[PDB]
């Protein structure tokens, strides 16, 4: 089968300025018989599915805007996005379609690359509500932060935790092009009931050393 | 100009099989091909195969070979995905995709049917406070803990308030379980004044919940 191999992952670029995504094909998708590459983009954003903006290498789809450009040499495409403004944040796509079976390429994550911005970082104990039930939850936010790339550590009484956590972050927010993060930490109300100090240590680049947000439990 | 309407959520079982309708209309109901396309958490899209509903004619990517079976009525514009021995790797966004002649827009997108693969029961959630406790500014917010299956909706004071909420991707824990965080950040002078609502809708399970968030 024909593979798609997408370059980079993923892509930080300012307002403004020029987003190139890179796509090489296995073997060859040109046809002999009217010299076109088998080569389409796809642009996929939350609340919509995939939309198709280039096919055949480098005709753009109807209502497509023309900052958005395919160019085909061999097995290299391109996709290019001349002005990337925050509407264009998304996952790019590439797909050949010479062959009977269809292949995408892994994908490529566009986003806005603004200056560096320290998360705000907050802390919440357990409800009362929960602990009836025998699980507590402590919650970490990091609001509106960038880079992506954020370390999250609890501790319970000074003990490093590992494995009982997860987090979620969200898109990027179309207005400051900040990230927003939640950390949960998971434990029994025995465990819970049993410990004094939480606190949630954040690692950032926009930090000069880690924030650590506390409680003691019962306070 | 185009409709394509999927069929709703599924879930399913691990071995068990699914079948997703895609019924088009607007332009055409025989000769074009239709495809179908999913998306599984954290993956990229991957193309499952296609069927010509005029010819029934089928053609298979390499890995769905044997356990994947389209079908199409071109009396009623439908194709189906049928897709049988599921594993949680099955749990993904199926989409049906219709190949257009040349003249007009080259593609047309159904909006998705989320399958999902689990030995789960449906469940809906516990709706805990994020009590606020930061520079003016406070925190607050609703945890929606232990529901099956994904989706839930959460808005605040009935979708009147927009500024500065952050819903979370739902993450799924161990037990098999969903669990979602929203927050919401406002002015420490409007604790006193404001009332807060999480509005929580988990359609599966039928369950709506309305939380007021206030300091502990
Ligand atoms: C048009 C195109 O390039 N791709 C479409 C085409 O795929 C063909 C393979 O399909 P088959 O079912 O045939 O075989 C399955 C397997 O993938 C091989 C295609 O790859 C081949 O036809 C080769 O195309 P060309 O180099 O353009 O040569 C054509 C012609 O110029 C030549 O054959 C001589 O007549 C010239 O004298 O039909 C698919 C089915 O509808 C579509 O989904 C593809 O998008
Ligand atoms: O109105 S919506 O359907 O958007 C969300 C709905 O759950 C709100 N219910 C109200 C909440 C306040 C007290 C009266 C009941």
């Amino acid at each position: 089968d024909i593979q798609m191999t997408q370059s980079p992952d993923s892509l930080a670029v300012s307002l403004g300025e020029r987003a190139t995504i890179n796509c090489k094909s296995s073997q060859s998708v040109l046809s002999r018989a009217n010299n076109n590459y088998y080569v389409a983009w796809y642009q996929h954003k939350p609340g919509q599915p995939p939309k198709l903006l280039i096919y055949w290498a480098s005709t753009r789809e109807f209502g497509v805007p023309d900052r958005f450009s395919g160019s085909g040499s061999g097995t290299d495409f391109t996709l290019t996005i001349n002005s990337l403004q925050a509407e264009d944040v998304a996952v790019y796509y590439c797909q050949q379609y010479y062959t009977s079976r269809r292949t995408f390429g892994q994908g490529t994550k566009v986003e806005i690359k603004r200056t560096v911005a320290a998360p705000s970082v907050f802390i919440f104990p357990p409800s009362d509500e929960q602990l009836k039930s025998g699980t507590a939850s402590v919650v970490c936010l990091l609001n509106n932060f960038y880079p992506r790339e954020a370390k999250v550590q609890w501790k319970v009484d000074n003990a490093l935790q590992s494995g009982n956590s997860q987090e979620s972050v969200t898109e990027q927010d179309s207005k400051d092009s900040t990230y927003s993060l939640s950390s949960t930490l998971t434990l029994s109300k025995a465990d819970y009931e049993k410990h004094k100090v939480y606190a949630c240590e954040v690692t950032h680049q926009g930090l000069s050393s880690p924030v650590t947000k506390s409680f003691n439990r019962g306070e | 100009q185009v409709q394509l309407v999927q069929s709703g959520a599924e879930v399913r079982k691990p071995g068990a099989s699914v079948k997703v309708s895609c019924k088009a209309s607007g332009y055409s109901f025989t000769d074009y091909y239709m495809h179908w396309v999913r998306q599984a958490p954290g993956q990229g899209l991957e193309w499952m195969g296609w069927i010509n509903p005029k010819s029934g004619g089928t053609n298979y990517a390499q890995r769905f070979q044997g356990r994947v079976t389209m079908t199409g009525d071109t009396s009623i514009s439908a194709a189906y995905m049928d897709l049988a021995s599921l594993t949680s790797d099955d749990t993904a966004v199926y989409y049906c995709v219709k190949d257009c002649g040349s003249g007009g827009l080259r593609d047309f997108w159904g909006q998705g049917t989320t399958v999902t693969v689990s030995s789960a029961s449906t469940k809906g959630p516990s709706v805990f406070p994020l009590a606020p406790s930061s520079g003016g500014t406070a925190a607050l917010g609703c945890l929606v803990k232990d529901y099956f299956p994904e989706p839930v909706t959460v808005s605040w004071n009935s979708g009147a308030l927009t500024s500065g909420v952050h819903t979370f991707p739902a993450v799924l824990q161990s037990s098999g379980l969903y669990s979602l965080s929203s927050v919401v950040t406002v002015p420490s002078s409007s604790l006193g004044t404001q009332t807060y609502i999480c509005n929580v809708n988990h359609k599966p399970s039928n369950t709506k919940v309305d939380k007021k968030v206030e300091p502990k």
